[PDB]
């Protein structure tokens, strides 16, 4: 289990860092993701990878939902090479795909946080085969890579879509539903964590270059 | 009687009544989605308590509610395990699938 | 049980003395009405059978076989008379006197004492087949099919009379009573191996084994569509029902027998599962699919355990209804546009929904969706086969995915895609079809909600 | 709520759509230096890490070298 | 809702935009009947930078055996006329 | 059918297929919802090459670092009751051998 | 000057890519111009039925039929056993049967061979 | 007419579960199971009213 | 880490084996040992039913920790110090298991090094 | 309730500790309780006190069938029928008494599972030794029958395992 | 697609093609407009360099290893319009487009909404009806002897005649049917 979640999780990260279809570039996140939670239950955690599953489904969910608007705003398009400048014309669908992004690479006190910096120290204080945790950190900075890729692509420089522009996010529904999502992935790590007995025994002492390692190769 | 198992179970049950609808004259109305959608609120809204129960007092119930058949030392019945995975799980997907049909209802409305 | 047989009989005279324009009413009434007689047959015990007199005996294994037929006269019944329209009176009458001759000869051969009557009304049946498939079939093909039906059977039939003889002058009896109470084993002998031989090969051949199927795909094609329907649904499992009541004299023997048919059925189901992802013909489709499900059975009937008998009685009814219903399902497509070619009329859900709804339903049954009754079969089957042997387990495995692949692949070239454009001749779907479809499809999940009822005398 | 295609301009936009985002950017970063500030030491680690070089022999107990 | 009832006045001018943005074509001199070869002066590529530029305004691709074929904006209009199913 | 040309105006649009042409004996299994031939913008057997090379390079791998696993420098955890005897699986009539655990 | 591009039976050459593209013919233009022709000539035959208001029904393609014909009643007619013909079903039809008979009996002896020791932990094994 | 949906989708329902899981399934042996509540010490049982003792003078190293 | 650099790449004798631990008697250099204590017993253990690897040295903690956390359920913040107190014992057993590898360590050099240099006099 | 017997079906004495709050703030799943009771259980009860009511007043019984014992297949003659036929139906009875004996076994040890929590391995360790003992039994009886399983098959088996253990109470006591 | 195809692509028809096919997919490696507008003036020059080559054999030289450059540094994900036969939305509206003879077998209720409708649809079958054999015959007389040689048809000519074989493309479903 170990071992497939490892090569599962590395080979759709690094899969992932050149896709221009938007919807590609989130189901192959969400396939390394699942090769992470493989890989936590590999490591005998299964509460970590069930309280993994249930932080992930909010920002996951959230995340498609924004390049859903994206893609029906823009004619039905999907390609990120035809999306230019939408920080200043997208304000709340750039806000919720930030604080998404933001969530899904383990940003410290988000919803991301309280499972993915959990199951990187568990498997770093582990008697675990050694390549499946090089491959997980390893893939864990390709996740800040394409989410970056994503950002940059979608939100930043000048206009590439056709001239007519249709953009229009005022609709009570999309917001609704995306301003829901959003209060989830912020506080609903924390919310969860607090009210659930203690299942798992912590790792209280670890070596301080070893606590910040998500941290640093995220950063990376 | 503990509602514990009755709420459980009814969480699941209401969310099968618009499916017994769908050969009425509301799923040929444009108010479907929206009933849908209530329907969906309203078994999370539900949902929410067993899931207090759990946090207050750990509570876990297996239901074997209706015995479907029996082979010759197998019994085979209709069960439910109410543990934690359940009852965290159960809540977050309702959430998450109330707002996919808000966000539905704008995205789909041309089909 | 002559309160059922007594009421067929009185169905002859009945069609045979009807108004012109109310023959195919006053069947379909009476067939219905004996159906719900015969429903009161399931009443069973769980020590022994219900010996009504010295003749004829009902099990837990023939009564939903039993009900099988009597329901299945009335949904030929109505799907017959479309393509018989401007047939004349008189061979309307035929034509219903050979489908009620031929549940008349299923319902007594289901229920006899002796395994020399079973074997006399067993082949007794062969006869409205063969005339209703070379009379009313419609392309040439029919007359060569009728031959494969024929001697293929019969050339499996010849030498198990000779055996039934032979032990009735050995054990003094051939009463299926007195034959299960002095049972006595088998020893390892060359006479006792070909005993074994010609008692097995003609149930082999019935249903059928792989590399004896030839005449199915033949039969079942080039028929109309009440013999194919009936041809599936019944006339396939006369060979599981002969199979599991002789294997109570062949024991020890079958320990070591079931060998080279164990292996022909599970790489044979393989091998026409295979063969019906390239079918061109949408009928050979369905034929195959029938040999792959009654391979199952054969595997399930040679381990002799009673979960693997429980599941071969539950997939013979389940599969009798869901390969009925596929055949029908095609034939509407077939009288619409006139040929079977699958690739042909394409994109048919955008112009029938609701037979496209019909279309789906039966291709998720036939893949074995749970909980459907075929799904309880299949499973039931697969474990036993486990504890046969763990390896089971992989060929096992492979016929439950190709299965779902060309299952689906006929719906979607058939229902999706984009319509062709020179057909436009496409009616929409009439009350009678769509009834058809629905009263084929309804009984199959009420089994679903009470499957004690099929799962045999072992339950 | 009514917008109107602008052909090569920049796009109509309400305030209360700015209003919203400037919003919930301000309260996810509100949270994250609060629960920070509060709770340092889930990032920062609780127990300092021991090192054993400097651990003694008496309490380690092994001989020296001799016996 | 979704985009406009486009119509084939908005075509035209679009389509007359795109073309008086370019600076191998003098604005005055070109009408919608113009064409490209003759009253213009250009050569194949320009015509193929032409159709891609139409192609990028309006977001469909134009297939290279019907694109080689348009000579004046007229065609052009009448050619996404029809392709979009404009009427009025 | 996937390498035919898209923009020809066949009589079946979907099949890609002209009325009266001749039809290929392995139509169904190049229908395009099946077996696709189309030219790939890398050569075959250069990208079987390389997705051999990374399979075989990631199973060495792992198995290496399977024979050199990673793990902190510290001792087993220590189980107060007798590796908790009980608790594992009862046997309350074997009397267990001891196991000691002391301070450090 | 690049790095060349080699075909393949799943990855067939470009068009664009074929060198015999590049040198022509008369006689290549005099070909294609047949081909066009006699395209042309079963697309004008195709229309003319398609757009007849009196027609109802299905148009037959002959095309159709000669494949489905070729692909079922036309094999056994044109068969010969070969030795390449023999050996194939020799090996394709028996050899799956006997490998299988094989694995399956030295599973089961081999199971029976332990149970008759008694060491096979056939404990709660109560259904078979 | 304003909040009659609460009573036709949830109210009736859970009525009907209600009356069915309280005097029908419960009316067999091991058809609802719940595990046993946890215990800690100092706690009091409700049925019998005997109390738990507390843990073994705590070493108390603050 | 530095110590599977050590023992992969330099002399493997001198490093400890974690799955073989410890080899020299628990009283080998120790005069005396005190025996290691326990605060929750078995009933209580088993009444709380906290699970087969939280019943460690540390679970007594854990067991008032449970108890704090059941009795202030509605507010799920007033469960700081004890807490705490439960992550400290699990900190000072970590320490203790360190502090058991490193003596393995230093053990196993010294009498490795001890016998050669034995096997060196007594070679001369 | 009474409907069952407590000795097949046994239970231990089911304590539960006393709440003890220990915080100032209200417990919303005791005001969810309450409201679920008044709303919910009362109608219900009610409902089922008139339907009680109606019952009562139209009381009608029905009797569990009894069964004698008849001569057993060993003291049955090689061909006499009736008597094979008796005994035969004795012992398909027998055995469905014997398949309920397991399964009640099987729901004891199911319910010990999920009753005992975290702490299943060591508390339920007598259940799972009676369901061992009554399946090596029931295995010992009536496995590797197979269908078409008989009374003569049974005692056939039961003969072959009394010689195999003779001859080996024999052979040890050689030793 | 709405043009009848030829026997043959000729040299300038391939070079334009070319030109065409290097200009998106530069457009695809040069993500950015003025990056593009750069290289693309550079591609430009670069085919018109050699416009002047009077040796035949040279250019086709030229444009095959033109072509190969081309296979070589071609993107493996070039950019598609939606609506493309590589596009997302491709065939999404082929599902909602329903054949008009299917209004042939409405039932008499049905056809009682819509009355208008179905007058004007009258109106329009019996146009096609009147036009059809004028229609045929028109096309059997232009039509040389030795079969088409394109798929091209022929317009009206006459004074109420319309270009025969236009039923089923005047009457197309329509882009955005539902
Ligand atoms: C789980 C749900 C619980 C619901 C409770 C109530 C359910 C009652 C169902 C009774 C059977 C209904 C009749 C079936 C034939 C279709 C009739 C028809 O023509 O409808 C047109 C009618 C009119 O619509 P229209 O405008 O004409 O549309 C026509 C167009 O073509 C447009 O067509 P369309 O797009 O509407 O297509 C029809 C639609 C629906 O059509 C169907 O699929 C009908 C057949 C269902 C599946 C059959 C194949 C599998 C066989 C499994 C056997 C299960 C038997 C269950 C017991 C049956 C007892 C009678 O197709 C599907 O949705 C795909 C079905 C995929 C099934 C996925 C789930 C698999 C089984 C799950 C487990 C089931 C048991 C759950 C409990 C287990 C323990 C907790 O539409 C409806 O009436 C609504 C159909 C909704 C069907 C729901 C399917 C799920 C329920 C399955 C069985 C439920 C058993 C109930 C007891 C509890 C279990
Ligand atoms: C296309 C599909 C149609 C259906 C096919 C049906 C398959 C029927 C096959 C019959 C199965 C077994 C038949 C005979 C039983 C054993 C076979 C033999 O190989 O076993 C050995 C037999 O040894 C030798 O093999 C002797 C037999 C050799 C001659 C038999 C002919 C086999 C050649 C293959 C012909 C193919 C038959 C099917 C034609 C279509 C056992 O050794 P032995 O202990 O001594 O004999 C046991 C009997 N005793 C105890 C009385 C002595
Ligand atoms: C493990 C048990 C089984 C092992 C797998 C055996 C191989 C199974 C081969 C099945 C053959 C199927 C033939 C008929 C299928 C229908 C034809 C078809 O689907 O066409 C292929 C169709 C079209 O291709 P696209 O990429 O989607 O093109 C889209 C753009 N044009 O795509 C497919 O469906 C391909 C499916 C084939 C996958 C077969 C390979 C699977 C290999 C699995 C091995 C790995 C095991 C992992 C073990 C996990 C560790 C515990
Ligand atoms: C509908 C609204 C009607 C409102 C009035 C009803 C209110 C309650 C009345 C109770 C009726 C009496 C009653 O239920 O008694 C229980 C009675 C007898 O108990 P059994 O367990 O079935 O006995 C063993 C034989 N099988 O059971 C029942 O009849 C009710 C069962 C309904 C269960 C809910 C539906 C579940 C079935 C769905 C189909 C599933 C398919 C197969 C699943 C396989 C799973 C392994
Ligand atoms: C993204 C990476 C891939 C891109 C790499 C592509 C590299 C290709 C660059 C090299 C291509 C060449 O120069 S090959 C240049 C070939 N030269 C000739 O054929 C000369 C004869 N002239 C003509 O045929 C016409 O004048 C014509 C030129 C067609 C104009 O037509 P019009 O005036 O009537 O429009």
């Amino acid at each position: 289990t170990l071992c497939l979640g490892a090569i599962t999780t590395l080979f759709t990260a690094l899969c992932a860092i050149t896709q221009n279809d938007i919807k590609k570039i989130v189901a192959f996140s969400t396939s390394s993701q699942l090769g992470l939670m493989m890989v936590t239950i590999g490591i005998n955690q299964p509460h970590l990878a069930f309280l993994h599953i249930c932080m992930h489904a909010f920002f996951k969910a959230m995340l498609f939902m924004c390049s859903g608007s994206i893609i029906h705003s823009l004619n039905d398009e999907q390609d990120i090479r035809k999306m230019g400048g939408l920080y200043k014309a997208m304000p709340f669908t750039t806000t919720a795909l930030i604080i998404g992004s933001l969530a899904l690479t383990g940003m410290p006190y988000l919803t991301g946080f309280y499972s993915k910096d959990l199951i990187i120290e568990a498997v770093n204080m582990s008697y675990t085969n050694a390549w499946a945790l090089l491959m997980t950190l390893i893939a864990t900075s390709l996740t800040a890579a394409y989410s970056t890729r994503i950002i940059f692509f979608a939100f930043l420089g000048k206009p590439r879509f056709p001239p007519l522009v249709l953009i229009n996010e005022n609709n009570p529904l999309l917001i609704n539903s995306i301003k829901r999502l959003l209060i989830g992935s912020i506080f609903a790590g924390f919310i969860i964590s607090n009210n659930i007995p203690p299942m798992t025994v912590p790792n209280t002492t670890m070596p301080l270059y070893m606590k910040m390692t998500a941290l640093i190769v995220t950063i990376m | 009687m503990n509602p514990f198992a009755s709420l459980t179970l009814t969480t699941l049950t209401i969310l099968t009544i618009p499916i017994m609808m769908s050969n009425s004259n509301i799923y040929k109305t444009n108010l479907y989605p929206n009933y849908v959608k209530t329907t969906v609120s309203y078994a999370f809204t539900l949902s929410l308590v067993p899931l207090l129960m759990f946090m207050h007092t750990g509570q876990e119930m297996i239901i074997s509610n209706w015995h479907w058949m029996t082979l010759q030392t197998v019994e085979l019945s209709l069960s439910f395990k109410m543990d934690y995975f359940s009852v965290m799980f159960i809540p977050v997907a309702l959430f998450v699938t109330w707002s996919i049909m808000e966000f539905s209802m704008w995205y789909m409305h041309s089909d | 049980m002559l309160k059922i047989i007594i009421p067929t009989t009185m169905l002859l005279p009945m069609t045979w003395m009807s108004k012109h324009n109310m023959i195919w009413i006053n069947a379909t009434v009476h067939s219905l009405l004996i159906s719900l007689i015969s429903l009161s047959l399931l009443n069973q015990l769980g020590e022994n059978s219900l010996n009504f007199s010295l003749t004829f005996f009902s099990d837990s294994l023939s009564a939903p076989l039993l009900v099988l037929t009597t329901w299945l006269l009335p949904l030929m019944l109505m799907a017959s008379q479309s393509h018989l329209s401007k047939e004349t009176t008189t061979r309307k009458k035929l034509y219903i006197t050979m489908l009620i001759l031929l549940q008349l000869f299923l319902i007594m051969t289901f229920t006899a004492t002796e395994l020399i009557l079973f074997y006399i009304l067993f082949e007794a049946t062969l006869v409205p087949t063969l005339i209703i498939i070379t009379r009313w079939g419609n392309q040439t093909e029919r007359l060569n099919a009728g031959l494969y039906f024929l001697f293929y059977t019969l050339a499996g039939s010849l030498p198990l009379l000779v055996a039934l003889v032979y032990i009735q002058n050995t054990t003094g009896s051939l009463n299926f009573l007195i034959i299960h109470y002095w049972s006595h084993p088998l020893s390892n002998s060359w006479s006792n191996i070909f005993m074994w031989l010609a008692c097995i090969m003609a149930f082999m051949v019935k249903m059928p084994l792989y590399g004896l199927h030839l005449w199915l795909p033949k039969a079942h094609v080039e028929a109309p569509i009440a013999g194919s329907m009936v041809l599936a649904a019944v006339l396939l499992k006369l060979g599981g029902y002969g199979m599991m009541r002789i294997t109570t004299i062949l024991n020890p023997l079958t320990n070591y027998m079931a060998y080279p048919f164990l292996m022909l059925s599970m790489w044979g189901m393989i091998m026409t599962s295979s063969i019906c992802l390239r079918q061109t013909d949408l009928k050979s489709l369905i034929a195959y699919s029938s040999v792959s499900h009654m391979a199952l059975v054969i595997v399930a009937i040679m381990i002799q355990t009673p979960w693997s008998f429980m599941g071969a009685t539950a997939l013979m009814i389940a599969h009798g209804l869901t390969s009925s219903m596929l055949f029908c399902l095609a034939n509407t497509n077939y009288e619409r546009v006139h040929s079977r070619t699958m690739i042909l009329a394409r994109g048919l859900q955008t112009l029938l929904p609701l037979m496209a709804t019909w279309w789906l339903v039966a291709s998720l049954t036939n893949l074995a969706l749970p909980p459907s009754i075929n799904l309880i079969g299949e499973l039931f089957i697969i474990t036993a086969s486990f504890s046969w042997s763990n390896i089971t387990i992989i060929l096992m495995g492979m016929n439950m995915m190709i299965t779902a692949l060309y299952s689906l692949y006929m719906l979607i070239t058939t229902q999706r895609g984009k319509y062709t454009h020179h057909i436009n001749n496409i009616k929409p779907s009439f009350t009678r079809e769509n009834a058809l479809m629905a009263l084929h499809i309804l009984p199959l999940l009420l089994l679903t909600l009470n499957p004690k009822m099929i799962l045999g005398p072992l339950y | 709520v009514h917008i109107e295609p602008r052909y090569r301009q920049f796009p109509q936009l309400t305030r209360s759509q700015l209003i919203q985002a400037e919003f919930f950017s301000a309260t996810m970063w509100f949270w994250i230096l609060w629960r920070f500030w509060h709770d340092s030491d889930a990032v920062l680690g609780h127990f300092p890490y021991p090192d054993p070089s400097q651990w003694t022999d008496e309490e380690l107990g092994i001989l020296p070298d001799d016996e | 809702s979704d985009a406009p009832p486009l119509t084939l006045e908005a075509i035209k001018d679009r389509v007359l935009y795109v073309l008086k943005l370019y600076d191998k074509i003098d604005p005055e001199k070109l009408s919608v009947n113009s064409h490209f070869m003759k009253d213009l002066g250009l050569d194949s590529l320009d015509q193929v930078e032409i159709i891609m530029a139409m192609e990028d305004e309006f977001g469909f691709e134009i297939p290279d055996i019907d694109a080689e074929k348009l000579m004046c904006p007229q065609e052009i209009v009448d050619y996404i006329a029809d392709k979009k199913d404009v009427y009025e | 059918q996937q390498e035919r040309d898209p923009w020809y105006d066949w009589d079946h649009p979907d099949l890609r297929l002209n009325w009266g042409e001749p039809i290929h004996w392995d139509l169904d299994m190049y229908i395009r919802n099946r077996v696709d031939t189309s030219p790939t913008p890398v050569s075959w057997n250069t990208m079987c090459k390389h997705l051999f090379g990374f399979v075989a390079f990631m199973l060495f791998m792992f198995w290496v670092g399977e024979i050199y696993p990673s793990y902190q420098p510290v001792g087993p955890k220590q189980y107060p009751y007798n590796d908790l005897y009980l608790e594992r699986g009862g046997d309350p009539t074997k009397e267990p051998e001891p196991v000691v655990h002391y301070e450090i | 000057s690049f790095p060349k591009y080699k075909p393949s039976r799943l990855a067939t050459l470009p068009a664009t890519l074929d060198p015999a593209e590049y040198d022509i013919s008369p006689e290549t233009r005099k070909a294609q111009a047949e081909r066009l022709a006699i395209r042309s000539r079963l697309k004008r035959e195709y229309l003319l039925q398609y757009n007849d208001p009196n027609r109802l029904g299905v148009i037959e393609d002959p095309a159709l039929i000669r494949w489905t014909y070729a692909r079922s009643a036309n094999i056994y007619p044109n068969f010969r056993p070969t030795p390449k013909t023999s050996l194939l079903g020799a090996l394709f039809g028996i050899g799956p049967l006997f490998f299988w008979y094989y694995v399956f009996k030295t599973d089961r002896d081999k199971k029976e061979k332990l149970i008759q020791e008694g060491k096979l932990d056939q404990t709660f094994n109560i259904s078979y | 007419r304003h909040s009659i949906f609460a009573v036709t989708h949830v109210l009736i329902p859970v009525w009907i579960i209600h009356y069915y899981l309280k005097y029908h399934v419960t009316a067999k042996p091991y058809t609802v199971v719940e595990r046993k509540p946890r215990i800690f010490p100092g706690d009091t049982i409700l049925e019998t009213g005997e109390v738990i003792p507390l843990m073994k003078e705590f070493p108390d190293q603050h | 880490g530095a110590h599977l650099a050590r023992r992969y790449l330099g002399d493997a004798s001198k490093e400890p084996d974690p799955l073989r631990m410890p080899t020299f008697p628990p009283d080998y250099g120790f005069p005396e040992r005190k025996e290691r204590e326990m605060v929750a017993t078995q009933q209580e253990m088993n009444d709380a039913q906290l699970m087969l690897q939280q019943r460690d040295y540390c679970a007594h903690y854990l067991i008032q920790l449970l108890k704090c956390k059941r009795d202030s359920f509605p507010n799920f913040l007033a469960c700081k110090h004890e807490q705490h107190d439960w992550d400290y014992c699990e900190h000072l057993d970590y320490v203790k298991r360190m502090k058991e590898f490193e003596r393995e360590r230093r053990l196993l050099q010294r009498k490795k090094r001890r016998e050669q240099r034995e096997a060196e006099m007594a070679r001369g | 309730p009474d409907s069952w017997d407590k000795d097949v079906y046994p239970e231990p004495p089911r304590r539960t500790p006393a709440p003890a709050p220990q915080t100032s703030l209200p417990n919303p799943v005791t005001y969810l309780t309450k409201i679920f009771d008044l709303l919910v259980d009362r109608p219900v009860t009610l409902a089922r006190e008139f339907i009680e009511q109606q019952h009562a007043k139209n009381r009608y019984y029905y009797y569990h069938r009894e069964f004698r014992r008849v001569p057993d297949i060993t003291e049955c003659e090689e061909k006499d029928i009736l008597c094979m036929f008796e005994a035969e139906m004795q012992w398909r009875r027998d055995y469905k008494v014997d398949q309920e004996i397991v399964n009640i076994i099987q729901e004891r040890l199911k319910a010990c599972q999920q009753r005992e929590g975290e702490s299943y391995r060591q508390n339920c360790a007598k259940e799972l030794e009676q369901f061992t003992q009554v399946s090596k039994a029931f295995q010992d009886r009536y496995s590797d029958l197979g269908a078409h399983y008989s009374a003569r098959k049974c005692l056939a088996k039961q003969k072959q395992r009394m010689l195999a253990e003779r001859k080996a109470a024999k052979e040890a006591a050689a030793a | 697609a709405f043009s009848a195809p030829a026997a043959y692509l000729t040299h300038q028809q391939k070079v334009l093609r070319l030109y065409k096919r290097a200009l998106r997919h530069l457009e695809s490696w040069c993500v950015h407009r003025d990056k593009y507008r750069y290289f693309a003036c550079l591609m430009r020059a670069r085919f018109d360099e050699h416009k002047n080559e009077k040796d035949m054999v040279k250019a086709t030289q030229l444009l095959r290893q033109a072509e190969e450059e081309f296979w070589y540094g071609q993107h493996p994900q070039p950019y598609i319009f939606p609506e493309s036969p590589g596009g997302t939305s491709y065939e999404r509206y082929e599902c909602y487009k329903v054949p008009e003879w299917c209004l042939d077998d409405w039932h008499p209720s049905e056809k009682a909404m819509y009355p208008d409708y179905f007058a004007k649809r009258e109106q329009w079958k019996r146009l096609r009806r009147e036009s059809w054999e004028r229609e045929v015959k028109q096309l059997q007389e232009e039509t040389p002897p030795g079969g088409p040689r394109t798929e091209a048809l022929p317009p009206a000519r006459k004074e109420g005649d319309l270009p025969p074989l236009w039923w089923h493309i005047v009457t197309r479903p329509r882009e955005r049917p539902m």
